[PDB]
């Protein structure tokens, strides 16, 4: 419409901010529906730029701040409807259910001694792993990009070589900002001409408390894997 | 057979492990499926439960009823007069006509076999890694890709003691090097030094043998990996110390025997 | 007539609904209750300047223009409303042919239809109305041969005109009982080139469809569908880019060959041009 | 055909209150108890239309108050071998007017006893059927 509303998120620090074109670009402060507040999960949305008049020919930025760190809603991955309304020079509107709600990013490093971890590496949620295998990238460089993407740990190496194979298995822990640690212990081949890692058919091993989530992380990170058309 | 055929005589059942025997002829065995459907179908009366496992068997299976079976022992297994024990008889059975052969069904298996589970497939283990060995099995790569995983999160070390004596002897006649170090990095992973210190000797064939890429190398690994935590220290100190002490082709030679 | 009997539980039940809205199906009980989808996921197309045809997969046409909320366009080019196996344009601005009675059968009929004015069976006179029975009609690759069943079974079909009805069992190779394919992929997972008989291939390519291949208008797209994805190509194989998405619902646009409009949100976007990328 | 290993009557508590081995050749009260123990804690007066262990048949069952225990050879039908057991039951059952009960266990012993002798002595079963018995017997 001419009213065309545009809208993104960005989520600026710790804040899923929305951003909202609402263009209007009506004919006039056209009237305009009505919006609902809620819980949310560890979040709450919670601001509405007030009026509701859609301006003619006339743009507008409307925010909405959401709040951070709460709000349960255990309607997981988000995804969640929401509701936009038809209320007022609008006969509907958008209902939506988000999506675009993941986890990768979520999880902080977080760390462990090493004995005492094999020991929990064992003990903990086991019910959950996804493999590893496949790639365009030495898990040097991929190895860092995965790293970087999730903001997650590795705790340790030995020097076994990461780089004439190496034939190592990486240890990786994360903490995150509702808190749950997670463990992992991928063995992956690794990159090197004639030996062995272009692939890996290395199992990722994935311990989050929730299956559901956990694998979901398994997943997440499968997609976080590679780097392709989404 | 019919008149029994519902514990007239609960009899029937050992007979069709041999008594009455079976390994049929071609027409023949097509005849012999609504019979057994009967106690697959009743899956009751201990005496119909281990009947139910020998008729199957002796007669033989299509893989697709396997299939809906899979499922229906997913409940049965556990008790359903306690089954368990007739299956376990049923499973060495199993592993006997497939022991790692039709690895396409072995994995199915193993699939299932893990899964359905309980815990009670170990003791079957004992039996099916036996079976396996007894062939010799060539879909290793595959077989040994299902094991290796799967005990990878179907656990036990137990289990693991076994299978490593044996693939302490067996390492590269069968190649794909990469990934059998990528496994066997693995399976010292786990703590105990104990379960670290397998992969060690299980080696020492191995690396005496060398394969498709390891003698050079195989001098490189030790150095690369190496441990402390005292007796485990020692433990990488002393294979080296021993290592040290032998020049390491005649140090092969003497301990592998 | 009674057709059918359909059992599925509920030995009570006292209401049945068909929606008014008619977007969906469902039928009440005592013990409880069931709503069914329909969809025909994916479903058939011609070209004619600056027109969109659709067969639904569900949902009437809406085979191009509009004007207020949504408008399934109605028109003498009849597009999701028949009872489809294959549409294809043939290329005019004129011209459309139609397989209809669909389904499997041992040949259905395939009216074809003039767009200045379809019918019930457009004319057997007029080359731009012909019927006949025949059960699909099918592309296939190094694009000019055809597939046609005209058997329930694999006729080729080939001319060097698209306005084209050709009947050919010769390329008879069956291997693949009549099914479904269009540059040839009875999930083939490959779109296999051939002529007009021949009992040794000239070539596939593996790559894959939505088990349809994207023409720029008329028959020579090398934009790819894909079932989920959808590829970019030029003209053949030649991966340009590769699209992917995930929702399992919708689509992107071509101009031609390969123009990558996206559409985004309450915006509709170029993904790319010259250099370029637009919110037009 | 000195085939009894031992016929037992068992309680449900794993006690057995009677057995006779008719034919032994394993030992110890408390080996007794242990074999015993795996079997009968994993039959738990549950029982089976069948059972085999150890190739041998066993054929044991269970009253309403009792676990009767057969240790005999799958190498020796189950229909014979049952009837023993059946006639075990019923004769007891109508002679005494009552069959057994853990009560009735309770009261006395002897009278199972005397019959036992009777009716299978060893390995080699003399009797199965009640009535000749039920003549012969008049205490």
């Amino acid at each position: 419409d001419p009213v065309y509303a545009e809208a993104y998120v960005h989520v600026n620090q710790y804040d899923i901010v929305l951003d909202v074109l609402v263009v209007n670009q009506t004919s006039d402060t056209l009237q305009n529906c009505t919006l609902e507040l809620a819980t949310l999960g560890d979040l709450k949305l919670v601001e509405k730029p007030s009026p509701l008049t859609l301006a003619p020919h006339d743009f507008a930025n409307i925010k909405a701040n959401v709040k951070v760190a709460s709000t349960e809603n255990g309607i997981i991955f988000g995804n969640i409807v929401y509701d936009v309304s038809g209320a007022a020079s609008d006969r509907n509107c958008v209902v939506l259910s988000d999506i675009h709600i993941d986890i990768m990013d979520y999880i902080q490093p977080a760390t462990c001694t090493d004995a005492e971890f094999r020991q929990m590496w064992a003990e903990f949620e086991w019910e959950n792993k996804v493999t590893v295998n496949t790639n365009m990238t030495d898990l040097n460089d991929y190895l860092q990009h995965i790293l970087k993407s999730t903001n997650m740990k590795c705790l340790t190496p030995e020097k076994a070589l990461s780089g004439y194979c190496g034939f190592m298995a990486a240890n990786l822990y994360a903490r995150s900002i509702f808190g749950e640690d997670a463990l992992a212990n991928v063995s992956i081949e690794k990159p090197v001409h004639q030996g062995p890692d272009a692939a890996v058919t290395g199992h990722i091993r994935i311990r989050a408390k929730s299956q559901g989530m956990a694998l979901s992380l398994g997943d997440k990170i499968n997609l976080s894997q590679k780097k392709t058309s989404l | 057979q019919l008149f029994c055929s519902s514990p007239k005589a609960a009899l029937r059942y050992a007979a069709v492990r041999t008594l009455n025997k079976v390994a049929m002829k071609h027409p023949s065995a097509v005849t012999a499926c609504n019979l057994d459907l009967e106690n697959l179908v009743t899956d009751s009366n201990r005496s119909i439960a281990t009947l139910a496992i020998t008729t199957l068997l002796k007669t033989g299976s299509e893989s697709s009823i396997d299939r809906l079976m899979k499922q229906i022992s997913s409940f049965m297994s556990e008790i359903s007069d306690e089954f368990k024990v007739v299956v376990v008889q049923a499973i060495s059975a199993l592993c006997q006509k497939y022991p790692r052969k039709h690895a396409v069904l072995m994995n199915f298996l193993f699939t299932m076999l893990r899964e359905e589970g309980g815990f009670e497939y170990k003791r079957a283990i004992v039996d099916c890694i036996i079976s396996i060995i007894e062939e010799n099995s060539e879909s290793k790569e595959t077989g040994l890709s299902h094991l290796c995983e799967f005990i990878e999160d179907c656990e036990f070390t137990v289990l693991a003691t076994r299978i490593l004596h044996l693939l302490g002897q067996e390492g590269p006649k069968t190649n794909n090097p990469s990934k059998y170090i990528r496994f066997i990095y693995n399976r010292v992973v786990l703590e105990h030094e104990e379960v670290r210190a397998g992969a060690v000797s299980a080696l020492a064939k191995f690396g005496a043998q060398n394969e498709e890429m390891l003698p050079s190398i195989l001098v490189l690994l030790k150095r690369c990996v190496m441990d402390d935590d005292n007796e485990v220290r020692d433990r990488a100190t002393f294979y080296l110390n021993v290592l040290e002490q032998k020049q390491k082709a005649l140090n092969a030679g003497y301990i592998l025997n | 007539t009674g057709v059918q009997t359909f059992r599925r539980d509920h030995d009570r039940f006292w209401v049945l609904a068909a929606h008014p809205n008619l977007n969906l199906f469902a039928a009440g009980h005592d013990g409880g209750m069931i709503v069914f989808k329909l969809e025909r996921e994916r479903p058939a197309y011609a070209v004619h300047g600056n027109m969109l045809h659709y067969v639904k997969d569900r949902f009437l046409r809406q085979l191009d223009f509009n004007s207020s909320k949504d408008v399934a366009v109605m028109q003498l080019r009849s597009g999701s409303k028949f009872p489809v196996f294959n549409m294809s344009y043939n290329p005019a601005e004129n011209a459309v042919l139609l397989c209809t009675r669909a389904s499997n059968l041992e040949n259905s009929t395939y009216d074809l239809y003039t767009i200045p004015k379809d019918a019930d069976s457009q004319n057997p006179d007029a080359p731009e109305g012909k019927r006949s029975s025949g059960l699909t009609a099918v592309w296939v690759a190094r694009n000019r041969f055809a597939v046609l069943d005209r058997m329930h079974s694999l006729l080729i079909k080939n001319l060097k005109n698209e306005i084209t009805k050709k009947i050919q069992v010769p390329n008879c190779d069956e291997i693949f009982y009549a099914g479904t394919g269009n540059l040839l992929l009875r999930d083939a997972d490959s779109i296999t080139l051939f002529d007009v008989q021949q009992k040794r291939t000239l070539a596939s390519v593996k790559i894959s469809k939505v088990k349809y291949v994207i023409w720029s208008a008329d028959m020579s797209h090398v934009a790819l569908l894909a079932k989920h994805a959808i590829v970019i190509c030029n003209r053949k194989l030649d991966a340009l880019c590769n699209i992917h998405e995930n929702i399992r619902v919708k689509s992107g646009a071509w101009d031609e060959s390969g123009v990558f409009i996206y559409t985004t949100s309450n915006h509709i976007k170029y993904a790319v041009t010259t250099g370029d990328h637009g919110i037009i | 055909l000195y085939t009894v290993k031992a016929i037992l009557i068992l309680d449900n508590d794993g006690d057995r209150l009677f057995a006779k081995y008719y034919d032994d050749t394993y030992p110890s009260v408390k080996e007794q108890k242990a074999f015993e123990k795996n079997i009968f804690n994993k039959t738990h007066r549950t029982d089976s239309e069948i059972a085999l262990l150890e190739g041998l048949t066993v054929v044991y069952k269970s009253s309403i108050d009792l676990y009767f225990y057969v240790i005999g050879s799958s190498y020796e039908n189950e229909l014979m071998l049952m009837a023993v057991l059946n006639c075990l039951f019923d004769s007891l059952s109508q002679m005494l007017r009552k069959n057994v009960e853990k009560r009735a266990l309770l009261e006395n012993m002897e009278g199972l006893f005397l019959a036992v002798d009777e009716i299978v002595d060893g390995g080699v079963i003399l009797e199965s059927d009640p009535q000749q018995v039920v003549h012969r017997v008049a205490l």
